[PDB]
């Protein structure tokens, strides 16, 4: 919706990513992390929210190209 | 110009003499203390015994082996400083006196 | 998963998440997916410090970050120095020996070296800075764990660790030798060599699987030195972190069952080598992953046997702490309820024929003799435990009210199951000072002056001291004497007060 | 002082805190103790390391193995003593206590020939790899570098033992190298001070070093020296300190290293608040060593125990006012600084700047106790002065501002027969041929396919880590032992001592054996003694 | 058993027999050890003369005379650690 990178197309590709790519996303995400994005994580059963309109820029060019290539 | 030597092995020419003669001691002390009426305390003042002796000879044996090593690095050292003074004596000129 | 409305959800598998291998490999191609003009300015911690560092410093840098750092290179930036002409100060001779034309790094083979740096960056974060169990910033610590046998203790004061070790928030500790590394990888590689179970120096008391092993203070310099900053992470004022030669360790671990016996680091206390302040101990700690349990109580209760094994008087070293002195209190009462305890159960053998009115009284020296502390710590002892009384011939003395109480309180305390010394387990005897006071360092015609040395003491005979009787050197037997030897005194009728 | 530390009451030598004074002179009064809690002082985790390990074996080659399998603990299952066996020869009355001297070897493992001959063949591809075992740590970066070599070179045979050998390797060589480098003569002892003397003239310093022929004191500016309190001289660098100035309680017998080359490298540092990288540096409770003179000129910062000098404490609780100003001399925009103590001048600067340009500082009266301990904050404090304000018989030093300022523009301007050069402009190291040729000989050893340039190449890496880390060694280990300033004549009456003393230890260790041989022969007799005399008494 | 009896009386015997033995080795040994001093001050010319136990800085050329064959018996370290010495000692003094 805002940005170069439309959010619901980009959520919506990021459902077809199977298990590696998504523990990949959240490594790759845990990584660079700021004050303002909204991230929790749950380390014993393995939960990990995230809301993307609290996101910078940046990180959403970096999923988009990440998902981009690996999905096909 | 330079203290006297017997500070330089302060390992070998002090703290030998400390531990030794309080193991000795400590031996002497266990010896005439056992009482010889309880056969568990007359078992125990045994290998008490024994391990002691070992230790001091252990503790003996050591610094010979230190000392030999001290003596190789010393020559090394000897002919090391002798090549170098050779070596630098020809660059005289370099070095701005 | 379950992305739908503005939220996403993915589960993990967090024991493949924390996996080595895969962390590698997945930040291997992260690396260069995410643009490298991804940034900041403000934040300088330790991953990217030191690659900054070492960008300015070979020049193959880039101008992100504004904060400068200008100290980089002498002024006699200079390719003619003598050195150049004698090599390696001369320690090799051969030509063709010394020869470093195929093995000075290029400026090629620089860039391979920062990429792999730069691309191992996901993997070293996640491995350093991010906890498994759940639960300006350049001048304050980032500590914010302490991993040492398989908890996550939380510290409560910061310790002078180096910089690159402060600036992570996880630093790995092995309990075995007592290093500290600031990556779980790093740690695993350790512990996957360090193969000896037991710390260095001798064992000398050994009950059960308590032991207490003593180490000194110039035979193992490392040791010591990391112990110290370990455990000043929870002591509060202790200002000796690197000259540790002075000092004597003692360490207390409990035995476990490769599949050879396994000694755990527990607590410890630190005795000062020679001094002339009537002290006993400079410090003393338990690890919080157990505490209560009476290991303080145990270690201070060797202390004192080793001082009157020692045939002194002592005390700990004054500046107390809260949660020392809390513990010491209740050490003082009980010792002094016990002493009182069985003072009476040995007066009750020989006093079944006398009347009550032979009142036979004590002093402080006798009970420290009898227990250990100096008179200032016994009185403190009687006052906890209400029995001196300065009524209103002789002024102070001390009354029981009823004899159950006492007991009581010794039984209930009893009752907790806490391990205690036993006298015949140890092994040891007093240290002996030469003419070096056991360091190797200062020396100079002031300790002659001290002494109240010239090398001519060198410990001469200390070996012909049997020929006296004074000193006795068992405590069970002193304490026969110490017992007898006012306790047959014609005792004070009881007709005084009543 | 709290109650529970006191002497006595009036008399007595015959037949929830309190504190009775204050901290020095109060009256009594009461404390509710705080034993702080947070409830979740400690956690324990649930997946211990060795679960979370490798799936894949990177090994395939079994040429002289026993070598690793001797030093390292690889994931096999060795002969599985029952815990309780173990508890049996362990805790029982049998068991001997342990000493530091009991063989570091436990008997659940024998060494075989096979084993001991391997290690002799290992320890004799050269004299200073005797008495060997691994002691790096491979990094979580190292696995790249590991991946690559293995692909390129060593056809996907190296293994990460391999690697961590090679690298202690490395490490031991180098040291027995560092060990014996000649420390100073006459000539270049002669050089050093003319061109530190050239040195103070072209830009001047604030280290001491160059106002005469003679030093002085990095921390007081002082010359004198008596017995208490001598000048000693630090090795890494080469400055010189009093005792009771830098700290000093403990003088060793050989070689003294300031606390910044013990602990760091002589890598040029800087203060958290002055911009400079010489001097007499301390360490701070975090680690960031700080200027031993900034932090005493500093208000807010101050020592923790006055007679150590140890850590400086109270670093962040100088306001944010501080930050804001900026030395007028060098003017770079990092630090703190101090104002001039006359009124009315607001020109601040850091304290090196003012000492190497040549500003008025003076002590007073007080001493170094009185000014470290944070009290003298409260007394009249110290007095620097600015430039144009300067007193009287201190003339005007533009010339050495402009000085000063002539250095760090040309730091700035440097930031921006036959020779061999065999370290970086760091001082770190660089490793020659004989390196590579030693370890084409430890591969040759273990039986990989080794081309001649794989050996350059992890020379290069070993150089480039070295100079990554800082200057710090990436093994922990160190000896004290420095032969260094030895003259030659020292050394043979150090080796004619050396020879009487083993002389004499050889009879020492006769004595000692004879005294075992004695112990044992007493024993034994008492062990048959006793029964052979309690069975006269009992008939049974 | 009066067999099983002289079997361990011939090697009480023969142990108490080592034992003395042993003993009186140690202590001929110890004097030498500790009267050998003046051979090498008296007779390189290594002048530093004086035992390592003993020896204090008459151990370094600081000092030179000839009374070092003094020593007393107070000095038997090595013979004094035992328990029968020391009750010999105390008995015939
Ligand atoms: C300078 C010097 O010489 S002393 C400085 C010592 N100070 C420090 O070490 C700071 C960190 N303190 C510690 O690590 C340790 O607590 C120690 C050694 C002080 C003692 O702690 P512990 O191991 O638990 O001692 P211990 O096993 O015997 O405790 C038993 C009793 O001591 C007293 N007590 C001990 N700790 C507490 C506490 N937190 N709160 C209340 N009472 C306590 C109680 O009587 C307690 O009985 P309880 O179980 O009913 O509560
Ligand atoms: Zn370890
Ligand atoms: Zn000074
Ligand atoms: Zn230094
Ligand atoms: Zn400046």
């Amino acid at each position: 919706v805002k940005g170069s990178v439309d959010l619901e197309k980009l959520a919506f590709g990021l459902t077809k990513l199977n298990e590696d790519d998504l523990v990949g996303v959240v490594q790759m995400v845990t990584d660079n992390k700021t004050p303002e994005m909204n991230v929790t994580n749950n380390v014993e059963e393995g939960e990990f929210i995230i809301d993307l309109y609290s996101l910078p820029e940046g990180l959403l060019k970096s999923l988009w190209d990440y998902v981009k290539k690996n999905t096909e | 110009s330079d203290s006297d030597i017997r500070y330089s092995f302060l390992s070998t020419l002090d703290h030998l003499p400390c531990e030794l003669i309080r193991s000795l001691r400590l031996m002497q002390t266990i010896d005439l203390f056992k009482n010889e009426e309880d056969e568990p305390g007359m078992e125990r003042a045994c290998r008490d015994l024994l391990l002691v002796a070992t230790y001091i000879n252990d503790l003996v044996d050591d610094q010979i082996h230190f000392l030999k090593q001290h003596k190789k690095e010393l020559e090394i050292q000897k002919s090391v400083t002798k090549n170098f003074n050779s070596s630098l004596e020809n660059i005289k000129s370099k070095l701005t006196l | 998963e379950v992305s739908e409305e503005l939220k996403v959800r993915i589960k993990y598998d967090s024991i493949k998440f924390f996996n080595f291998e895969r962390l590698i490999s997945k930040s291997s191609v992260i690396a260069p997916l995410v643009n490298k003009n991804i940034t900041s300015s403000g934040p300088l911690i330790g991953f990217q410090r030191r690659v900054n560092r070492l960008k300015q410093t070979w020049d193959l840098a880039t101008e992100n970050m504004e904060y400068p750092y200008s100290s980089d290179n002498t002024p006699f930036r200079d390719n003619d120095s003598w050195q150049w002409y004698v090599p390696y100060g001369g320690t090799i001779k051969k030509m063709k020996d010394f020869s470093t034309k195929r093995t000075l790094p290029t400026w090629e083979d620089k860039i391979k070296f920062l990429t792999f740096l730069e691309n191992s960056k996901s993997a070293t974060y996640i491995n350093g800075n991010v906890s498994l169990c759940n639960h300006n910033k350049v001048w304050f610590s980032q500590i914010e764990y302490i991993v040492l046998r398989n908890y996550e203790i939380k510290p409560w004061y910061t310790s002078p660790f180096p910089e690159h070790i402060n600036q992570n928030k996880m630093v790995f500790i092995c309990e075995f030798c007592l290093k500290y590394m600031t990556s779980r990888y790093t740690f695993y590689r350790h512990q996957l060599k360090c193969l000896t179970f037991k710390p260095p120096g001798n064992e000398i008391y050994r009950d059960g699987k308590l032991s207490v092993w003593e180490i000194d203070g110039r035979e193992n310099v490392l040791y010591c030195q990391n112990l110290c900053l370990l455990a000043k992470c929870f002591i509060n004022s202790k200002t000796l972190y690197y000259d540790v030669e002075p000092f004597i360790f003692y360490i207390l671990t409990e035995r476990e069952d490769q599949n050879a016996a396994k000694f755990h680091f527990v607590g410890y206390f630190s005795k000062e080598k020679f001094n002339s302040n009537d002290y006993n101990l400079s410090c003393i700690l338990t690890l919080p992953i157990y505490q209560r349990k009476g290991y303080g109580q145990f270690l201070m209760e060797f202390s004192y046997l080793l001082s009157r094994k020692e045939s002194k008087f002592g005390t700990p070293q004054k500046p107390l702490s809260d949660l020392g002195l809390l513990t010491y209190r209740t050490f003082w009462k009980i010792k002094c309820a016990e002493v009182l305890l069985k003072l009476r159960d040995s007066a009750r053998r020989r006093s079944n024929n006398k009347n009550e009115d032979t009142f036979q009284q004590v002093s402080l020296n006798d009970i420290a003799k009898l227990t250990g502390m100096i008179p200032t710590d016994v009185v403190f002892g009687l006052e906890q435990l209400q029995v001196l009384y300065r009524h209103k011939d002789f002024n102070y003395i001390i009354k029981i009210d009823s004899w159950n109480r006492i007991e009581n309180i010794y039984k209930t305390w009893s009752s907790k199951n806490y391990p205690r010394v036993k006298y015949d387990k140890l092994l040891w005897e007093p240290i002996i000072l030469g003419p070096s006071f056991g360091i190797n360092g200062m020396m100079n015609l002031e300790p002659t002056a001290l002494a109240d040395e010239d090398t001519v003491s060198s410990l001469t005979e200390y070996m012909c001291d049997y020929k006296n009787t004074n000193n006795d050197r068992l405590i069970y037997q002193a304490e026969k004497r110490v017992l007898e030897s006012i306790h047959d005194r014609k005792g004070i009728p009881r007709s005084k007060f009543s | 002082k709290l109650r529970e530390e006191k002497h006595f009451q009036d008399f007595y030598p015959d037949l929830s805190v309190q504190t009775k004074e204050l901290i020095f002179k109060g009256r009594v009064t009461t404390e509710p103790l705080v034993l702080k809690k947070n409830e979740v002082e400690f956690q324990k985790c649930k997946i211990t390391t060795n679960e979370l390990k490798g799936k894949k074996n990177p090994y395939c080659v079994r040429f002289n193995e026993s070598f690793i399998s001797r030093y390292y603990h690889i994931n096999k299952v060795r002969n599985r003593k029952s815990y309780k066996q173990q508890q049996k020869e362990f805790d029982g009355v049998e068991a001997p206590y342990f000493t530091k001297f009991s063989s570091k070897e436990a008997p659940n493992i024998t060494i075989s020939t096979s084993t001991k001959s391997a290690i002799q063949k290992f320890a004799s591809i050269s004299p200073n790899l005797v008495n060997f075992k691994p002691q790096y740590d491979m990094d979580e970066q190292d696995e790249l570098y590991l991946h690559y070599l293995n692909k390129r070179y060593f056809k996907d045979q190296m293994s990460h033992e391999i690697f961590e050998i090679l690298m202690t390797t490395l490490e031991t060589e180098w040291f027995h190298i560092e060990k014996h480098i000649p420390s100073t003569n006459s000539l270049i002892a002669r050089h050093n001070i003319l061109r530190d003397c050239k040195n103070y003239e072209l830009y001047g310093s604030d280290d001491g070093t160059g106002l005469s022929m003679d030093q002085a004191c990095a921390v007081c500016l002082g010359t004198d020296s008596d017995n208490l309190n001598t000048i000693v001289f630090c090795d890494g660098c080469d400055i010189a300190v009093h005792q009771e100035c830098y700290g000093i309680i403990f003088i060793p017998e050989g070689k003294w290293l300031c606390r910044r080359c013990m602990i760091s490298k002589n890598n040029f540092a800087t203060c958290l608040m002055c911009p400079s990288h010489t001097g007499a540096f301390k360490q701070t409770d975090t680690g960031s060593w700080v200027h031993n003179i900034c932090a005493l000129w500093l208000p807010e910062l101050y020592f923790s125990n006055l007679h150590y000098m140890e850590p400086i404490e109270g670093v962040q609780n100088v306001s944010v006012s501080r930050w804001k100003l900026n030395c007028y001399i060098c003017k770079k925009k990092m630090g703190a600084c101090i104002q001039c103590f006359q009124r009315n001048c607001f020109t601040a600067y850091h304290v090196t700047c003012a000492r190497r340009a040549g500003l008025y500082m003076s002590k007073g009266k007080c001493t170094i106790q009185e000014l470290a301990s944070n009290q003298f904050s409260q007394k009249y404090s110290v007095e620097s002065f600015c430039h144009k304000h300067a007193p009287r018989g201190w003339q005007t030093s533009i010339e050495g501002i402009n000085k000063a300022r002539k250095y760090f523009s040309l730091l700035s301007t440097l930031q921006t027969f036959n020779k061999t050069i065999w370290k970086t402009p760091n001082q770190t190291p660089v490793a020659p041929h004989v390196f590579a040729e030693i370890l084409q000989k430890v591969v040759d050893f273990f039986g990989l396919a080794n081309p001649p340039a794989g050996a350059f190449d992890i020379c290069k890496y070993w150089s480039m880590k070295r100079e990554l880390t800082g200057g710090t060694p990436l093994t922990a280990c160190f000896e004290n032992n420095s032969l260094g300033s030895l003259t030659e004549e020292q050394v043979q009456t150090r080796i004619d001592f050396a020879n009487d003393q083993l002389e004499d230890l050889y009879r020492l260790k006769e004595l000692t054996t004879l005294v075992k041989k004695r112990t044992q022969a007493s024993n034994s007799l008492s062990r048959s003694r006793k029964k052979v005399f309690d069975i006269v008494k009992s008939p049974q | 058993l009066k067999a099983e009896l002289k079997k361990s009386l011939q090697d009480r015997r023969e142990q108490e027999d080592t034992f003395d033995n042993l003993q009186q080795e140690i202590y001929d040994k110890e004097t030498e050890y500790f009267s050998h001093n003046s051979n090498n001050n008296h007779s390189s010319k290594s002048h530093y003369s004086g035992n390592i136990i003993k020896g204090f800085d008459t151990f370094s050329k600081s000092h030179h005379s000839h009374a070092d064959s003094a020593f007393n018996n107070n000095d038997r370290i090595f013979s004094l650690s035992s328990a029968t010495y020391v009750k010999q000692q105390h008995g015939q003094s």
